[PDB]
């Protein structure tokens, strides 16, 4: 994340991180149940084997709230494709359940259409997590979020040099220096209405992080809530 | 700008129209209040809130 905020005290608490068998995180991931992590189907191409950790704020200290889980079941969508990220979703479902405690809750799953027409009209989302604090940095050792506004179709389209498919959405901002970077990936895109924290979107790709006249490019959750509902039933 | 797009037909969660009428819903974790518009956490940690203990 470059710019934003340090997430404090409980205040990011459905935040995941794919981690490499050297305890090295490479993508982030959002806890929707007990036994169910969202993320982006190309950061399983990242790493050999991996385990998922949470309730962590600060990877240079213990805090109290970590716990690292197992993966049993990687639940990547058919239709992925390398060539334009259309698709990028997975579902991962774990080994041992997750025990919510501070710092550890997931976040809600909305319904389409109330989605579609009151959430993502809302002026700003909020994207998290331990990727880059610029473009040509090192990964953050501190959780961080950002907010982004939602950001006009067409003018997405026409700022991008690369196709925007049904399946994607922009968010960020022109020129000011705030966007999300390498390592975010897979992490939550959430917006809040009456102090509850809806997933609306997964950090997928960009040219680049914070350049000017680019925006940055989620996977548009909205499309894909029947696909989540099946995967989290086998 | 009627029922739903009013001020979110007064729900504190999901809404929809039947029948010129607005109709309130909640996450899965919520129960629908008495009143029918506001949502109620089942039990602890309920998905959306940032936690406070
Ligand atoms: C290689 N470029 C060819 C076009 N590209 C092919 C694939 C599908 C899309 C178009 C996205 N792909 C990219 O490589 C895009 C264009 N890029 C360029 C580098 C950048 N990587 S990153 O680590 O800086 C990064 C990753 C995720 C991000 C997410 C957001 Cl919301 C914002 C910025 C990000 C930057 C990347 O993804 C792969
Ligand atoms: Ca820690």
């Amino acid at each position: 994340i470059v710019g934003g905020q340090e997430c404090k005290d409980g205040e990011c608490p459905w935040q995941a991180l794919l981690i490499n068998e050297e305890n090295e995180g490479f993508c982030g991931g959002t806890i929707l149940s007990e036994f169910y992590i969202l993320t982006a189907a190309h950061c399983l191409y990242q790493a050999k084997r991996f385990k998922v950790r949470v309730g962590d704020r600060n990877t240079e200290q213990e805090e109290g709230g970590e716990a690292v889980h197992e993966v049993e079941v990687v639940i990547k969508h058919n239709r992925f494709t390398k060539e334009t990220y259309d698709f990028d979703i997975a579902v991962l479902r774990l080994k041992t359940p997750i025990t919510f405690r501070m710092n550890v809750a997931p976040a809600c799953l909305p319904e389409r259409d109330w989605a579609e027409s009151t959430l993502m009209t809302q002026k700003t989302g909020i994207v998290s997590g331990f990727g880059r604090t610029h473009e040509k940095g090192r990964q953050s050792t501190r959780l961080k979020m950002l907010e982004v506004p939602y950001v006009d179709r067409n003018s997405c389209k026409l700022s991008s040099s690369f196709i925007i498919t049904q399946n994607m959405f922009c968010a960020g901002y022109d020129t000011k220096q705030e966007d999300a970077c390498q390592g975010d990936s897979g992490g939550p895109h959430v917006t809040r209405f009456k102090d509850t924290y809806f997933v609306t979107g997964i950090v997928s790709w960009g040219e680049g992080c914070a350049r000017k006249g680019k925006y940055g490019i989620y996977t548009k959750v909205t499309a894909f809530l029947k696909w989540i509902d099946r995967s989290m039933k086998t | 700008r009627k029922l739903c797009s009013l001020d979110n037909g007064d729900c504190d969660q999901f809404c929809h129209e039947e029948q010129n009428s607005v109709v309130c819903s909640c996450a899965r974790g919520y129960t629908l209040a008495d009143n029918g518009k506001a949502c109620i956490p089942t039990g602890p940690y309920p998905c959306g809130k940032q936690t406070l203990e």
